């Protein structure tokens, strides 16, 4: 039952789940309920009521199919109902309504005025009434916006809250509290007792917190060497965030502690609570922090776009000095004095001077202007709460606009060498090139305003193809991923059967249970790992104090003990070993089901662990007991030895990092867990891994498409990357748009920059058209004439020898020049030049070449005198010219245009080798960036790795290395589209799209039709439990 | 449309002359050279031809 | 350049050697890692106008399983391979009494010569090797994961175990890379135990289609 | 049990040869020339005047030369006989527009050398003004 | 018997099993539990599932064909 | 989409038409019989070219009407599922867009445009707008559609169309 589209507003009073509906759409609609004994009179009074009144019924279906009208209401006997009747009663409060392939339920709520209302934490939607209960009872458990799961207005607000200067009286503490639905009725007792109670923020939204979660997190406004001084646990600025049995003991919320992230109060408490209370919390913040703010109150105005005379000195004294600047470098471009980068023209090198500078200062200004703020600055409460805006956008409104480029460069000359008639020819300075030095706040000047609109026409066009690009994408990943599903053997299969994945994610592992974390069992070298780890008992002493008295003395009473302490390190380093070849890169970050860190944080506080005190818990109990629990954690479940073998492989990680954070020296030196707490962190870690099994039946299909497709909305040498990159790796066109592929060095050459040169001239390819400066035929009667004066003195010696000279000779030539400075590029020679083109030619022409020393270096080529004994040579000599100069390849490998080489400062593509000592380390080792896919022969080349050069044209790769070594470049692609603007995806999701690609052997495009069930089981009735029960009537 | 042969191509002859004119009448399908057009009109001497396309002779 | 064909043949007969000992024949321990310097030193001369050519290149290996089961891996010493020259080897196999060998043809093969390698009798089993294939292990590539082929033994206990059938299981051309190193055919198993970054390591199993 | 999508339809279409709406448009005028002047004969059909209408609006072609031209630059191609009608009538602007209109194409034509094909439909398909 | 599948109850499963229950306990379903003035339909069921009660049969059907029977009362809820 | 094929019809011609040169009769009432109709197998028979060949008339026992089996070449008008092809809008309703795809009609359901559009019946006249308003289907409007599926009906066909596929619209 479809309803009229109608416009949406917010309502912050509503539940999220909840729905604001007017009463004339509620009355069209209809939802069918089944009559029953317990609620036959609520279907006698509505029916009576009729269609005039809004809690009435459309119409009601007898057991025979039968349909009445009441809007008649002919006879008061067929008004009345029996049991089993079906009436469409006019939808009410309470009941489910799903609206926007994944769409979320909601409770709808009746509300007088005619627009829809929605908890949003505008654009019209329609909303569909499941008419059956089972599909209604369905909804609402799994399809409610809790389990799908803060507006700009509350972050902003909670970051002046949780503020310390912040003090609430007892009158304003009881309206905040009022509005507190989990509140347990008692007032807190005031944090400033005298001279007059004084609640701070942070002890309101104490309450807030729901249950007890334990999590540490930083303000954006963080110092970096706050952290590292004295003053890290008492912040001098109140930026470090700690929650301690459900309190805010200290910090400042905003969207990195607050707003959804990989850590934060609200990710937390959803794992560690679930998703009914975390909703309670998002009401409670929403419902609370608006009462307070219409205390406080956020409001913007000039004043705030308004600086001092201070900043706005330097900010003219920037714009000054970068205008001074470019007039400079134009002025060394204009008397030649500027030098081109050996990798770049000077033209383009130009663009790149002046494009810094105004980009500096844009920066440097714009960094002063965010300084400039104070605190009471409506416009740097925002950006330091994060909710909305941008440093940028500060900028912009008060430092300066910036440079308004077009199509990835400045203004073009659309007149006559002139961007504007009102700019002289060919100028190049900074307000005729489209610099805009001019804030939004002070004024653009005129020229500036038609060069802004230039670059915010490119905006809106960008953005008008990128939403529909983008939307093309979403559609067609879902419907080549639609049947993908989990199956209840735990495996990933589609719907004609095919083993898409055996375990979902490679684990089996739901993606939303799962909490990043970084075991610290690789990172520590071979000399802090041994200390931080392997269990020392030699110490007396240091054990009493970790230790209770008895406890030493078992452990040293029995070497039995002792041999399982030394056993249970050697596992540990030996899961050190497997961890290297698992992560080369050495990051630290990974995904895993489970938070031991923050369980362990949650034993502390439960049972209340206090680590001055030794710890009662036997150090053999953890090795015992981990031991036990890593059986009962089972992937794949079976007593064969495939089963044995894959169940070590899914759980691989987790083992290690179970072991790794629990262990006998941990748990007795920092940890502290004591003996009942240890037995409760072991069942709590059975039952989340439990929980984080993924179900069958889940669509992980379509979760995976809408998880790849929504990053897709935010993302948009020179490499392509956003949507015309992502659209390339979908689509397995042959021919991308720049197919670069990346050349790593090996041994001492990968050091040496020199070193490095002969391998990028040797992999470009160069053609006799790049290395020479002119050519002409001349006409020379008899061998010995060389009517060119200047070459007669070096001719002459070489000719003397009968070389090709035992008959007749045509007098023509073909005498060529050739560039001296391109050649000192390419350390080309004069023999290896004349040898390819006889070698390439043949024997049909003879080339004679003159002293390298020379300063003009001269190649005369002449036809051989076998054939010269129709064109016959004149012709010939204009046809052959043309030819050595376009396919001619001296020294270098065809569809290699040019070679990029620069030391990279990211750590991804600088190698990572393990030192002596243990800890990573990451050398400086020169890259290759070469334009072109020529992997197949790059790769066979003396001084290049064949390891880690890899390309990024998956087409190139399949031909190369095959469908497998496909996956993991096809995932290393998506990811690097995906993570350049900084989002993040998870792996299972990509690793999903890569393996349903591959999956049939050769790389299939996805599905261009883009049109856009919980079958796996079916519910059997058992007669045998139907022997007991009691009919309600 | 008075397009102008490219240098992509290679052949026995092409490659010799190398670039060569060719326009294309709005009536004939096929491209006819330029040169033969103004031989058409009544320009049967070259020297005339190259009068009305190069105005500088000295380069 | 006789100087770089040193190199160029050097690694053929480098990865050449790892190809038998991947595939899972029995290869000399020093003829794996054999250096550049050994290998001019073992011929004694410079390949190219010299005493060393290709046709002496030809290496023997027996499988480790059963020493019966031997393999040949043939260099034609040609620009292009024809009819003729297949044939040659092929009747030269025969008195061996082998039944696989392995060719190292050049750039350019003639296209009637690969129908030879059709038309060829089943007990017959020469597969194509292009010499800029051969000049890189494709193996120790880090995208490449460790493929090991399957025995029959466990193909019948793994379908057991999974309830799988052979359709399902992914599929993998016959000519990919991996696939035409490993001499697999239709029909056989290969075993993926890839790094998996969330699992650690994922045994994935494709059949050849 | 017939779709186009996926190139299965009656067999007896087969030994049929598709017709542009341009097409058509001529042939159904030599029909309409005959009956109007040839022969006294019943006026045509109230079907014969809808489809004429329809053609001459959607008529991406003035004249016999222009047709034949993109016919004939069509069949030098493996383009099946369906899409050959399918793809002059429809004038993709794009490639990308080909394929998804047209899922066959996409089986056995690359995103570069299907660009160069519609780009010169497109030279030859004029407007009024 | 020889059943694999996992021991404890999808989320999937628990939604379709109360939802079929608390539509057969509108149409005048007999009720296992006790009542205790719980009218809507929904919560009827709900106990019924907490008390192990509920004489629906769960047949999961294997990829391969296969199919086990598991009881609601058999496998292992979360509440 | 318009076809070139060679059909097969037998001619019920009466005894009057026995005079001489009764064939042309026959050549005339083939112009009458297979022109203007639709044939629910082959689509619309909008026009036909020329005539093949004409079979021999055998005499059908009893009824005394000669039965003649012509061949005809003639231009159909077939619309197979799932083809995208233009259509011309004659109406717009609440129900759906009506389409016109040459002699046939093709009907739109509201459900099978995109969920964008919102039909206005304030505006004259009525035009399927989005509320960005980049783009209305107005009556008259050269559209593309997609056909799910076709029926036949009373000697005729009707088909459905839909807009849900990319590139489904002005354009």
């Amino acid at each position: 039952d479809f309803s009229a589209r109608t416009v949406i507003t917010p309502d912050p009073n509503l539940s999220i789940d909840q729905v604001g509906v007017p009463r004339s759409i509620a009355a069209n609609m209809t939802f069918a309920e089944i009559v029953t004994p317990f609620n036959i009179d609520r279907l006698q009074e509505l029916v009576r009521r009729g269609n005039s009144q809004y809690p009435g019924a459309k119409y009601i279906i007898r057991d025979n199919g039968d349909r009445i009208d009441l809007r008649f209401h002919p006879k008061p006997s067929d008004l009345h109902l029996q049991t089993g009747y079906k009436v469409e009663r006019h939808m009410c409060d309470g009941d489910i309504v799903i609206f926007n392939m994944s769409m979320m339920g909601h409770r709808v709520r009746i509300l007088p005025w005619s627009t829809f209302r929605l908890n949003l934490s505008g654009d019209e939607m329609n909303l569909h009434l499941p008419q059956s209960l089972e599909t209604r009872a369905e909804i609402q458990e799994l399809a409610m916006v809790p389990r799908m799961i803060i507006v700009q207005d509350t972050l902003t607000a909670v970051r002046k809250f949780t503020k310390r200067d912040v003090f609430l009286e007892r009158g304003e503490v009881m309206n905040l509290l009022m509005f507190l639905s989990t509140w347990d009725g008692k007032v807190p007792q005031p944090a400033i007792l005298k001279p007059r109670p004084l609640w701070t923020g942070k002890q309101i939204f104490s309450l807030i917190i729901p249950g007890h979660i334990n999590c540490i997190r930083t303000h954006s406004t963080h110092p970096d060497d706050e952290d590292s001084g004295p003053y890290k646990h008492i912040s001098p600025g109140d930026t470090k965030v700690v929650v301690e049995n459900g309190e805010l003991i200290m910090g400042i919320l905003c969207k990195k502690s607050l707003g959804t992230s990989a850590g934060s109060l609200v990710h937390i408490s959803y794992l560690e609570m679930g998703h009914d209370i975390t909703r309670l919390f998002y009401s409670n913040i929403q419902t609370v922090i608006n009462n307070w703010l219409l205390i406080e109150g956020h409001t913007i105005g000039i004043g705030d776009s308004i600086a001092d005379s201070k900043t706005y000195q330097d900010i003219q004294n920037t714009i000054k000095k970068a205008k001074q600047d470019v007039i400079e470098v134009i002025e060394k471009a204009h008397n030649n004095e500027l030098e081109p980068t050996p990798g770049n023209t000077l033209r383009q090198t130009f663009e790149n001077q002046v494009n810094r500078i105004l980009n500096d200062a844009r920066d440097k200004t714009g960094s002063s202007a965010q300084k400039s703020l104070s605190e009471y600055n409506n416009f740097k409460s925002m950006v330091v709460s994060g909710a909305k805006g941008s440093k940028i956008n500060i900028s912009q409104v008060i430092a300066v606009v910036g440079q308004q480029n077009v199509e990835g460069k400045r203004i073009p000359f659309g007149f006559k060498h002139r961007t504007l008639p009102h700019f002289i020819k060919d100028d190049y300075g900074p307000e005729s090139r489209g610099f805009v030095e001019n804030s939004y706040l002070a004024g653009l000047t005129p020229t500036e305003f038609f060069f802004h609109a230039m670059g915010g026409r490119e905006g809106l066009i960008d953005t008008a193809v990128k939403t529909a690009e983008t939307g093309y994408i979403q559609r067609r990943l879902i419907k080549s991923m639609e049947s993908v599903m989990v199956k209840y053997d735990a495996t990933v299969r589609n719907s004609i059967n095919q083993v898409v994945q055996l375990r979902y994610g490679e684990d089996g592992l739901a993606g939303e249970s799962v909490e990043f974390q970084n075991l610290a069992t690789l990172k520590p070298s071979n000399k802090a790992f041994e200390k931080k780890f392997r269990f020392d008992y030699t110490n007396e002493r240091a054990l009493r104090r970790t230790l209770q008295e008895d406890l030493v003395k078992d452990v040293l009473s029995n070497a039995h003990i002792q041999n399982e302490l030394e056993r249970e390190f050697e596992r540990m380093r030996e899961d050190r070993e497997v961890l290297r070849v698992i992560f080369p890169t050495g990051d630290s970050k990974v995904v895993l089901p489970c938070n031991l860190l923050r369980m362990i944080w949650n034993a502390q506080k439960i049972f209340h662990i206090n680590p001055r005190l030794p710890s009662d818990l036997h150090p053999i109990k953890v090795v015992e007991g981990v031991k036990e629990l890593s059986k009962k954690l089972v992937i794949v479940n079976g007593d064969d030895p495939l089963s044995r073998q894959a169940q070590e492989n899914a759980t691989l990680l987790f083992n290690i990092h179970l072991r790794s954070t629990l262990c006998s020296r941990r748990m007795a030196e920092e940890f502290r867990l004591s003996g009942e707490a240890f037995d409760w962190l072991l069942g709590e870690i059975e039952s989340k891994f439990n929980q984080a099994i993924a179900h069958p039946g889940e669509m992980v299909g379509a979760l995976a498409a809408q998880s790849l497709g929504e990053p897709a909305t935010q993302m948009t040498k020179n490499v392509t990357l956003g949507v015309p990159r992502l659209k390339e790796l979908i689509n397995i066109s042959k021919k991308p748009k720049t197919p670069s592929l990346t050349v790593f060095l090996l041994g001492q050459s990968a050091r040496d920059a020199e070193r490095a040169k002969d391998i990028l001239c040797r992999l470009e390819h160069t053609t006799l058209r790049k290395v020479t400066a002119n050519t002409a035929i001349y006409y020379d009667p008899n061998p010995q004439s060389t009517v060119v004066a200047e070459d007669q003195e070096w001719v002459n010696v070489y000719y003397e020898m009968p070389d090709f000279d035992v008959a007749r000779i045509s007098p023509w030539l073909l005498r060529v020049e050739l560039d001296r400075k391109h050649m000192t590029d390419r350390k080309l020679t004069m023999e290896q030049i004349a040898e390819k083109i006889n070698a390439g030619f043949g024997d049909d022409l003879n080339c004679i070449f003159n002293d390298d020393n020379a300063e003009k270096l001269v190649l005369r080529i002449r036809i051989m005198n076998s054939d010269e004994n129709k064109m016959d040579d004149d012709v010939f000599l204009r046809c052959i010219e043309s030819n050595m100069l376009t396919d001619m390849t001296l020294q270098g490998i065809e569809q290699i245009s040019k070679v990029y080489m620069h030391l990279p400062q990211t750590d991804n593509k600088k190698k990572i080798i393990i030192t002596e000592d243990g800890e990573f380390k990451a050398l400086q080792e020169w890259i290759l960036e070469t334009d072109g896919v020529s992997l197949m022969r790059v790769l066979s080349e003396k001084d290049v790795d064949p390891v880690r050069t890899t390309s990024n044209d998956i087409v190139e790769i399949f031909t190369v290395l095959g469908i497998e070594a496909v996956r993991k470049a096809l995932e290393r692609e998506l990811y690097h589209v995906i993570s350049f603007d900084g989002s993040y995806v998870n792996y299972r999701h990509l690793a999903l799209l890569c393996d349903t690609m591959t999956c049939r052997g050769h790389l299939m495009a996805i599905t261009r039709h883009g049109v856009n069930g919980t079958g796996c089981f079916d519910l059997l009735l058992d007669a045998e439990k139907c022997k007991y029960g009691m009919e309600i009537p | 449309w008075v397009s102008m042969l490219a240098r992509g191509g290679q052949g026995a002859k092409k490659s010799a002359i190398g670039q060569r004119i060719v326009a294309t009448l709005p009536y004939i399908k096929q491209e006819v050279p330029i040169i033969i057009v103004f031989r058409a009109l009544g320009f049967v001497s070259d020297r005339d031809i190259l009068e009305h396309i190069i105005y500088d002779f000295e380069d | 350049d006789d100087e770089e064909e040193t190199y160029r043949l050097w690694k053929i007969r480098k990865t050449i050697m790892q190809l038998c000992h991947d595939r899972g024949y029995l290869v000399t321990q020093d003829e794996l890692d054999q250096t550049l310097e050994e290998f001019k030193a073992q011929f004694g001369d410079k390949p190219s106008e010299g005493r060393p050519r290709r046709t002496d290149l030809t290496v023997l290996v027996a499988h480790n399983d059963d020493p019966t089961d031997q393999m040949f891996v043939f260099f034609p010493e040609e620009p292009k391979v024809g009819i003729k020259t297949i044939k040659v080897y092929c009747q030269r196999m025969q008195e061996e009494n082998i039944t696989r060998a392995l060719i190292v043809v050049q750039q350019g093969m003639t296209p009637s010569a690969k129908q030879s390698l059709v038309d060829m009798a089943p007990k017959y089993i020469l597969e194509q090797f292009l010499q800029q294939e051969l000049l890189i292990n494709i193996t120790e590539h880090e995208l490449v994961p460790e493929h090991v082929v399957m025995t029959k033994e466990e193909v019948t206990e793994l379908l057991a175990r999974y309830k799988l059938r052979e359709n399902q299981l992914p599929r993998i051309q016959a000519g990919d890379p991996v696939a035409r190193y490993f001499g697999i055919k239709r029909g056989q198993v290969v075993k993926i135990i890839r790094p998996s970054e969330t699992a650690g390591r994922y045994i994935t199993y494709r059949l050849v289609q | 049990e017939e779709d186009a999508s996926q190139l299965i339809f009656p067999k007896e279409f087969e030994t049929a040869e598709t017709l542009l709406n341009s097409e058509v448009h001529m042939l159904l005028e030599h029909r309409k020339q005959q009956n109007e002047s040839a022969e006294d004969e019943q006026e045509l059909s109230e079907v014969f005047m809808k489809t004429l209408n329809y053609t001459a609006r959607f008529s991406r072609f003035k004249n016999r030369e222009t047709i034949a031209s993109v016919r004939s630059l069509l069949l030098q191609k493996k383009l099946h006989k369906f899409e050959l009608a399918c793809l002059a009538n429809l004038c993709p602007e794009t490639a990308e527009e080909s394929k998804a209109l047209i899922p066959s194409l996409e089986g056995r034509f690359e995103d570069e050398e299907l660009q160069q094909i519609l780009d010169d439909i497109q030279t030859k398909r004029s407007f009024q003004y | 018997q020889k059943r694999i599948t996992t021991p404890y109850m999808t989320k999937y499963e628990r939604a379709r099993v109360l939802g079929t229950r608390a539509l057969q306990i509108a149409m005048c379903a007999p009720v296992m539990v006790e009542l205790e003035g719980e009218t809507d339909p929904l919560l009827i069921a709900m106990k019924e599932l907490k008390a192990r009660k509920i004489p629906i049969i769960i047949r999961r059907y294997l990829p391969d064909g296969s199919y086990e029977d598991w009881g609601v009362d058999e496998l292992i809820i979360s509440d | 989409m318009f076809y070139h094929i060679s059909l097969e019809h037998e001619i019920l011609l009466h005894p009057r038409y026995f005079g001489p040169n009764l064939l042309n009769t026959v050549k005339q009432k083939l112009f009458t019989e297979v022109e203007g109709t639709c044939t629910g197998k082959y689509g619309f028979v909008i026009a036909v070219t020329t005539i093949d060949n004409i079979g021999a008339g055998v005499i059908q026992p009893g009824r005394g009407f000669v039965l003649y089996p012509v061949k005809y070449k003639a231009i159909v008008f077939r619309p197979f599922k799932g083809e995208v092809v233009d259509a011309v809008v004659t109406q717009v309703n609440k129900v759906g867009l009506f389409t016109e795809i040459g002699p046939m009609s093709c009907f739109i359901s509201r459900h099978s445009i995109p969920s964008e559009m919102e039909f206005d019946p304030n505006s004259n006249p009525p035009c399927y707008k989005t509320m960005d308003e980049d783009i209305v289907i107005q009556q008259d409007d050269e559209i593309r559609l997609k056909i799910v599926g076709t029926r036949v009906d009373k000697n005729d066909i009707f088909a459905i169309g839909s807009l849900m596929d990319d590139y489904l619209g002005l354009v």
